[PDB]
RNA sequence: UUUUAUUCAUAUAAUUAAUAGGAUAAUAUUUGUAGUUUUUGAUACCAUGAUAAGGAUUAUAAAUUGAAAGUGUUAAUAUCAUAAUCAAAAUUUAUUAUUUAUAUUAAAUAUGUAUGUGUAGAUAAAAUAAGA
């Protein structure tokens, strides 16, 4: 249990392997969270149904039940650490130690491009790329890109 | 390199090595494998089809001029897969009333059918009665040839399995090949309650009739139910029977006999619980149930488990430790010689060097 | 090494300053006073016993009233709120210890 | 607390450690089943006789010629040592077994003249029989080597057809445990790192794994073993 | 002998695991003894599970259900302030195990689960198995 | 008798072994699959790879808008293939390139102390869409 059969060189790589509950986690309770808190902090009347003191007291008894879930999952993303689940390396998300896409640390990038082990192009190092969002524009650019493909072209019915 | 293996998917190095494929290459397909087609696999479900009618049909074609006439009285009676809250004895009466009012023999019979199967499904003690009251006069007081439709005999046998009654064994007998011929058009869910009641009734001739007729007429020996299976072996106390079951185990399934194997062991640890009745000890069909299971499993390898007690060569042994191995062994091969001609007999040897 | 604004990987780092009088509210608490107490005040399920109460919990009346004993983590072992006041109503414990 | 025998030493006693699961070939981890039951010539050591394997013949198939001969249907026997032969199998002509491989290689007046009766042609099916099956499969594969086409054997055989208790080979199915070193024939190394393993062979045999096994009787297995268990000098943990 | 664990307890019943040592089992062959959590016994049992949810659960002692009077932190023992004083200056809301657990047309909406837990419970009986 | 700049901020706390499939499928309660206990390199050691520093020189004249960035080694460091007693949550702990005078705290807790005539010594950087 403690050091005696363990199969890995490095015991914190099961840090992954428990982060990846605290993903379930949230995906299992970020819609019960959000709509408590919504719930909980909205100050203008609910609908023409419900207002007044209803609402107050629904208000309350909401947040009164969101605080006994005991075990709900309500934690910004960017608290959580980062680690890659190869060589237990941590990277801060924003910075070159973290890869978003490999979603491994910048020593386990570095290691594996250098090997054999991932399909990369190289492009200069101190230019925007091949990409043409990225060359007019840049990393902004090319978020408003990713969004406006995402969402910003349906008709949202 | 390195304790975490490469993955040979994703690698570039490996993807595009000289023992694989290149991209710099037409990219096209490499080889059409067809594998189901060349060879299928029948669909097997670990687990238990949900949508089966889990018990016993008795194929209720009543005319539909008397169905209507009876349907007052067939609403009581079980439909399909709907069972009334109506007691037995009510509907033995109304049957014992009206029977006569009837007098078509084929609406007779699935009336008293249907009357034998929820009495059977409320477990009513007393309906033998019905039985020996239209059976005997019919079918069999002597030497009656007039054989019944198959309802009455379904009915009759799932009462007797419910009940454990004892008259289930003469219908089964009139049933075989040489009279009634039913046997073929029996079902897999009559077959695992018939083993059942017959292995708790201590009737191991019983047990051994009944395997041998569905070995004769082709009854799924992988459908029937494994709890039904354990209960009808359990009552194996008869050396001539116990032989018969274990020349018998070898037609059932590998998975079928590892899966009764571990139902035996369930019930006989925590599944008393689970049974109606306390299975009764029976030590030695358990274990043969056990060793027939792990002998027709296939087979690992424990070096360690095997070899644990491994003795190493005598030519090793005496060169390592002192011991008398070094002239045990020509002893071995003085008395190889003495068992051939080479040597004469009737000559003593008497020990070489000192015993340490 | 610099990090992403606001995500600094530490945690603690954070020095609440002496409170200062011109807002003294919308400093180190909630961007609005009309918003419900945090979960650090309240009891969610049959509990054995706190250790020590969290640093975030607001600072009440019934501190002072009650009577019971508070204690938050500092750099010594365990920092108690002697001699409670009603001075410091509305603010949470982590403006009241000068780490 | 520990022993040799449950260490991971690599080689004891100047041979390569058994118990080791890295001392073995992985060749020997793949499944297998138990056929010491099935029949003499259906064993694993006889895999090199397994590709000239002949049809089976039943009872049942036996009494229906017997009742019912066929014109071109030739019942063979191949018991040897005639003293030890006494009743006659119906529509038989007798094949010694020792002579067979040269009665294949006659002509057909050769073979007339020297064994009394007209040699089966190729495409007429012949069926063997002997004592106890193993004289008429070793004669089967004769005449499967010769390339008839329609060899059957009765492996019932005279002690199922007349209860007679007679052998013809008298084989002792066990086998005597292993004397001697491990067979350098045996001795395995790998391809890569020139790591010398070992094999199913010799005193680790399949055999000797089938052999001195759990008894089908519970009653025969507990007498086998003391009344402490059936294994007790390896620890909790092994068992 | 540096053993982790003094005492263990089997999970066979006695009725048949007297009749199936008869029969040999092939064990791994890297490691033939094996040890899993249910053969822990309960009180090993508990302190492990108690252990296990360090971080978000009762493992911490300040988290709760410590069952620990003292604290030994700094070399500096502090007593533990009980339920009954915290309570005075925390209100309590305690509503009880009927607020964990959303209806069952929550399941969708909460990604195939009921019981809002620290701890994921699977539906299935292999996950979250222990012996039973 | 040539040009440019330099006040730089967190840093340790305790436990890591298994496979198990569900509606429209010719039927498996296998619903609900139950045999403790002979092993041990990193809660603290793997020495080996990358990186830092970092240079080379032929293009006559006409045409063309063209025909134009390249690294050993010495060094330090480290998380990888190699030698068992212990760092990652309870963070004070001091870790180079910062907003200077018309208007200055509203949404995850987001900085109250160095105005002093911009005044030393050392250190780094570039001939690159700029204009020695």
């Amino acid at each position: 249990m403690r050091h005696i059969g363990q199969d890995v060189p490095k015991r914190h790589t099961h840090f992954v392997l428990e982060s990846r509950l605290m993903y379930e986690k949230s995906f299992r309770d970020c819609w019960l969270h959000s709509v408590c808190r919504a719930i909980s902090q909205l100050d203008e009347p609910l609908s023409k149904t419900v207002v007044g003191t209803h609402q107050k007291m629904l208000q309350r008894k909401v947040t009164c039940f969101q605080y006994n879930q005991y075990g709900l999952f309500k934690t910004p993303y960017y608290r959580l650490a980062n680690v890659d689940r190869y060589h237990a390396v941590q990277g801060v998300a924003g910075t070159r130690e973290w890869v978003p896409y490999v979603n491994v640390s910048y020593w386990t990038m570095n290691k594996m491009v250098r090997g054999g082990n991932l399909l990369v192009h190289r492009v200069h190092y101190t230019g925007w790329g091949t990409d043409s969002h990225l060359k007019k524009g840049g990393w902004e650019h090319r978020w408003n890109k990713v969004l406006q493909r995402n969402v910003l072209q349906y008709s949202r019915i | 390199v390195g304790y975490t293996p490469v993955n040979p998917d994703t690698s570039p190095m490996v993807a595009y090595s000289q023992y694989h494929w290149h991209y710099n290459l037409p990219q096209g397909m490499e080889r059409p494998h067809s594998v189901n087609r060349t060879f299928a696999a029948p669909f097997q479900s670990n687990h238990s089809l949900v949508n089966k009618y889990r018990g016993v049909w008795i194929e209720f074609d009543m005319h539909p001029a008397f169905s209507v006439a009876l349907e007052p009285q067939l609403r009581k009676l079980p439909r399909g897969r709907t069972l009334p809250k109506t007691p037995a004895e009510e509907v033995i009466a109304d049957y014992t009333a009206l029977a006569p009012l009837v007098d078509d023999e084929k609406t007779r019979d699935l009336w008293l059918a249907k009357v034998f199967q929820h009495c059977a499904f409320q477990r009513c003690g007393g309906a033998m009665e019905l039985w020996e009251r239209y059976c005997h006069q019919r079918f069999t007081a002597e030497g009656a040839t007039a054989k019944p439709p198959l309802s009455l005999v379904k009915s009759v046998l799932f009462y007797c399995n419910k009940t454990d009654n004892s008259g289930w064994r003469a219908l089964f007998d009139r049933c075989l090949k040489d009279g009634w011929n039913y046997t073929p058009l029996f079902d897999t869910a009559q077959w695992s309650f018939m083993l059942k009641s017959i292995g708790r009734m201590g009737d191991e001739d019983g047990v051994r009739a009944v395997l041998e007729e569905m070995l004769d007429v082709q009854a799924d020996l992988d459908r029937v139910e494994a709890r039904s299976v354990v209960i009808a072996l359990n009552a194996v106390t008869n050396a001539d029977v116990y032989e018969f079951v274990k020349k018998y185990l070898f037609n059932f399934g590998e998975r079928k006999v590892k899966f009764l194997r571990t139902t035996y062991s369930d019930l006989r640890g925590h599944g008393a619980g689970k049974l109606r009745i306390p299975l009764k000890e029976n030590d030695n069909m358990y274990y043969h149930v056990c060793w027939h299971s792990s002998i027709r499993s296939p087979r690992q390898f424990s070096p360690r488990q095997l070899y644990f007690d491994y003795t190493p060569s005598t030519l090793g042994s005496s060169s390592h430790n002192p011991n008398a191995k070094i002239d045990d062994i020509v002893k071995d091969k003085i008395e190889k010689w003495k068992a051939e001609g080479l040597l004469p007999e009737d000559y003593v040897h008497e020990d070489r060097v000192y015993d340490r | 090494r610099k990090y992403p604004f606001l995500r600094r990987p530490h945690i603690k780092n954070t020095h609440s300053m002496n409170p200062s009088a011109p807002y003294f509210w919308s400093f180190m608490t909630a961007k609005s006073q009309m918003a419900f107490l945090p979960e650090e005040n309240y009891i969610t399920g049959d509990w054995t016993g706190k250790f020590f109460v969290s640093k975030r919990q607001v600072y009440t009346l019934q501190h002072a009233t009650s009577g019971a004993k508070v204690r938050v983590k500092s750099f010594p072992s365990i920092f108690e709120f002697n001699s409670p006041s009603r001075w410091n109503i509305g603010k949470e414990m982590n403006t009241l210890t000068k780490p | 607390q520990a022993d040799r025998r449950t260490r991971h030493h690599m080689m004891v006693d100047g041979q390569i450690n058994p118990r080791e699961w890295f001392n073995w070939h992985p060749k020997e981890y793949q499944p297998w089943y138990f056929d010491r039951h099935k029949f003499l010539y259906e064993q694993r050591q006889y895999a090199q006789f397994h590709h000239l394997l002949c049809h089976q013949v039943y009872l049942k198939d036996m009494l229906h010629l017997m009742r019912y001969p066929e014109p071109y249907t030739h019942i063979i026997d191949c018991r040897t040592s005639t003293q030890k032969m006494h009743r006659w199998v119906p529509h038989s002509l007798w094949l010694p077994r020792d002579e067979v491989e040269y009665a294949l290689q006659l002509s057909a007046d050769e073979f007339l003249d020297m064994y009394g009766f007209r040699k089966p042609d190729k495409s007429d099916d012949v069926i063997l029989l002997s004592h106890n099956g193993i004289y008429s499969e070793q004669a089967g594969w004769e005449w499967k080597k010769q390339f008839f086409q329609h060899v059957y054997n009765y492996r019932g055989g005279t002690n199922e057809l007349f209860g007679e208790s007679y052998s013809d080979m008298n084989v002792s199915d066990v086998l005597s445990p292993w004397k001697g070193p491990f067979p350098q024939s045996g001795v395995f190394v790998d391809k890569w790192s020139k790591r010398k393993v070992l094999t199913r062979t010799g005193p680790f045999d399949r055999q000797y794994e089938m052999q001195d096994f759990a008894l089908p009787d519970l009653e025969l297995e507990k007498a086998r073993h003391p009344e402490e268990g059936p294994r007790q000098n390896m620890p909790f943990g092994l068992q | 002998v540096s053993g982790v664990f003094s005492k263990g307890r089997g999970i066979g019943h006695e009725a048949t695991t007297s009749i199936l040592r008869y029969i040999p089992r092939a064990r791994v062959p890297w490691q033939p003894s094996r040890f899993g959590r249910e053969n822990l016994t309960a009180a090993d049992m508990a302190r492990l599970w108690s252990r296990g949810r360090y971080r978000d659960g009762p493992g911490n002692y300040n988290s709760g259900y410590c069952t620990e009077r003292t604290h030994v932190l700094e070399e500096n023992t502090v007593s533990i302030i009980p339920r009954r004083e915290l309570e005075k200056y925390m209100p309590d809301i305690t509503i009880g195990p009927k607020a964990l657990v959303t209806p069952v047309s929550l399941m969708n909406a909460r990604n195939g689960h009921r019981v809002t837990h620290d701890l994921l419970h699977s539906y299935d009986p292999h996950i979250g198995r222990l012996g039973k």
